[PDB]
């Protein structure tokens, strides 16, 4: 619960998951439409250790960091 | 290579077996997840079969399974798209003009849609049985997402509804929603026309606005288009009564031939039982692997009824239909 990203994101999904007490959140880049950016990320509070956040980033941003 | 009889037997047998387990589970008031029954897999496998059957049972339903980009990403998706599913963009590029219903798999979640395609373009009205975002502004994003998969020039409405409370019931709920869309074919057609003409949607739905980036119509309250009959499988009594409290005119209409109102029918389906403990709206969860809740059975019963219908259909279907369904099942079980 100290998430931080050099990027900007919009929501894609938010759903409960098999075997987990905590829901998974799905995000895609704020520049998906304007720049065709393919970068996505998934965020889910860890089942085993409730203090830990699991985050997966997929594909690379096709633009510099939003300054 | 096998006979029509054998294949027919393998398809109805699959459906009957699913039915046997689900009916046992329901009769014993057991949660499938806790009972370690693989609902996700079975739902995924039966859905193409249900769609074939419902399409035959209701000429003009024209239901098609579609999926989005994420559904093709092995690293993100919860499971592969169902057998025979087509990418949204391939469908909008190639389908004959006409009126379709769809179940749309986004990789993790399935929604219902009513699609109109003609020479002047495509419009889609998406109804999501899940409304889990605390912050409603989030749905702007969702609306934009679906729009950009149908293409910028497609007109799109996105309507999230608070029906689903479980992690797995989206497919059956979406199937049911599509049946209801067909049932209300005229009202959805009227909304399509309004989307295409860029007209005032406030005559069709209660809360609506266009998104800034794609101009999609986000509908944060779909009544009266989303009517009482579309809320019948709402799993939380609190969701159903909140709906009825918001739209009292919906509280007096019969939602079936037994002349039950929505409220009455929902209370009849209330059961109490143990499910996996999961976080609530503000992400708080108690200790222990389970919690006891009270919720409506309706979707469970629906799945069972749909399976009965499909088995019945297959039992007497002509050989080409049997061969198509056998290939759909075979391709499903490949996962
Ligand atoms: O209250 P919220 O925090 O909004 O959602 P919460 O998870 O606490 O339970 C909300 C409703 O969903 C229902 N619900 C929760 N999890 C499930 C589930 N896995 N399956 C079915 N219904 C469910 C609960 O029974 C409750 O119904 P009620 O509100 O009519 O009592
Ligand atoms: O008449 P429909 O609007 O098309 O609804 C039919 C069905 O009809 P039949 O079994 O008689 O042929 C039931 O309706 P009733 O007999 O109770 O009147 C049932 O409704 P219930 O669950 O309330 O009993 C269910 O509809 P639903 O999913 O809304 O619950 C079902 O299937 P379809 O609606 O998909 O056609
Ligand atoms: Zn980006």
């Amino acid at each position: 619960i100290d998430e931080g990203d050099l990027w900007t994101w919009r929501k894609y999904g938010q759903k409960d998951i098999l075997g987990s007490r905590f829901p998974r959140g799905y995000y895609r880049c704020a520049y998906k439409f304007t720049h065709g950016c393919k970068a996505t990320k998934q965020v889910q509070r860890s089942e085993t250790d409730s203090n830990m956040l699991a985050i997966t980033y997929l594909s690379e941003h096709n633009h510099p960091r939003p300054t | 290579q096998a006979t029509v009889d054998r294949l027919r037997t393998q398809v109805t047998g699959f459906l009957s077996g699913a039915l046997g387990k689900l009916q046992a589970l329901s009769a014993q008031n057991m949660d499938p997840e806790l009972a370690q029954f693989r609902v996700l897999d079975v739902d995924r496998a039966i859905m193409p079969l249900l769609i074939v059957a419902e399409n035959a049972r209701n000429p003009g339903l024209n239901l098609v399974p579609l999926h989005m980009d994420m559904a093709e990403d092995e690293e993100v998706r919860t499971q592969p798209p169902m057998a025979g599913s087509r990418h949204i963009a391939e469908f909008v590029a190639s389908a004959r003009p006409g009126r379709y219903r769809a179940v749309i798999d986004d990789g993790s979640h399935t929604r219902a849609a009513d699609i109109r395609k003609d020479a002047s373009g495509t419009s889609v009205i998406v109804v999501d049985p899940l409304r889990k975002e605390k912050d409603e502004s989030a749905y702007v994003d969702y609306a934009d997402n679906v729009n950009m998969e149908f293409g910028e020039h497609a007109k799109c409405a996105f309507i999230p509804v608070d029906i689903q409370k479980s992690f797995f019931d989206c497919r059956i709920l979406s199937l049911s929603l599509a049946l209801k869309m067909h049932d209300k074919d005229d009202a959805f057609a009227a909304f399509h026309e309004t989307l295409r003409n860029g007209g005032d949607p406030s005559h069709h739905v209660s809360r609506a606005q266009q998104t800034e980036e794609l101009g999609a119509t986000l509908v944060l309250d779909g009544a009266p288009l989303v009517d009482a009959r579309m809320m019948k499988h709402g799993q939380a009594a609190s969701s159903v009564s909140r709906y009825l409290g918001n739209h009292p005119e919906q509280s007096t209409v019969p939602v079936n031939k037994r002349n039950e109102t929505l409220g009455e029918r929902t209370t009849r389906h209330l059961v109490k039982r143990k499910v996996r403990n999961r976080a609530d709206s503000e992400g708080r969860v108690t200790s222990g692997e389970t919690k006891e809740i009270t919720f409506s059975n309706s979707v469970e019963q629906k799945r069972i009824a749909l399976l009965n219908r499909a088995a019945s259909y297959v039992n007497s279907a002509p050989p080409p239909v049997v061969m198509r369904m056998a290939k759909l099942l075979q391709d499903s079980l490949l996962d």
